[PDB]
């Protein structure tokens, strides 16, 4: 998971 | 009549746009997996007639450039517009591979009197970027 | 006459200020979830109702995982905001  | 007219000769236009690598100097990571968000979306927005085109990696000049000519086209032949936009991000701005975009900017081109074409005519963005920097903890 | 601003619908994938989450392998939470939406009641709902979809789909099956304790289990709960005048059906 990662943000954006 | 309380539906939008669908009817017409082709659903319409669906402006993708992925970006995935950012210039160094910004200091935006990579959006790894947004290349599978580009495909899928490819495929459904296919299978619902609409003239999709995928623009990656676009720098903020250039994604103004790409709205502002797909305004200036004649839309009078399509029932409605789609425009989704996979980037970084914050509140009001999206990121282009070389600096934000806000867009209040990208979205007037098709308000009202800019894109008379699409008028009366539903214009869809879509948009996958973050818009602040809060976390959600969720309950139960 | 109408406003130059009607007609116009934004989905955004998070709430207002709030961070956006994406998955190195399978995509964006919201964007798999619109696309598996659109797929199933294109032909069967209006935008809207198909949005709400998404909407639970979103907050309901995904929740995120990371060895910062600070980004480990947040959720998201994506925002529609339409100011379409009219129903809006794929067929």
């Amino acid at each position: 998971d990662e943000v954006x | 009549d309380n539906s939008y007219k669908m009817d017409y000769p082709e659903m319409g236009l669906c402006i993708i746009i992925n970006n995935k690598n950012f210039h160094k100097s910004t200091g935006m990571t990579s959006r790894s997996g947004t290349d599978v968000d580009a495909a899928n979306l490819r495929e459904t927005f296919r299978n619902l007639k609409y003239e999709v085109r995928n623009k990656n990696d676009l720098t903020r000049e250039e994604i103004v450039e790409l709205m502002r000519d797909v305004s200036k086209e004649d839309h009078s032949k399509r029932s409605s517009f789609v425009c989704v936009l996979l980037s970084h991000g914050e509140e009001g701005i999206i990121f282009g591979t070389n600096g934000p975009v806000d867009l209040k900017k990208i979205t007037n081109f098709f308000r009202g009197d800019r894109c008379r074409s699409l008028t009366g005519k539903p214009k869809l963005f879509i948009i996958q970027a973050c818009r602040g920097t809060e976390l959600d903890c969720g309950i139960e | 006459k109408i406003p130059v601003e009607a007609d116009f619908l934004y989905a955004y994938s998070t709430a207002p200020g709030y961070y956006s989450w994406r998955n190195s392998k399978d995509g964006s939470w919201f964007i798999q979830s619109l696309c598996a939406m659109l797929k199933q009641y294109a032909d069967k709902l209006e935008f809207m109702h198909i949005l709400t979809r998404v909407n639970r789909k979103v907050a309901t099956e995904f929740e995120s995982f990371s060895f910062d304790a600070t980004f480990h289990a947040k959720k998201q709960i994506p925002c529609i905001v339409s100011m379409l005048t009219k129903e809006l059906y794929f067929y």
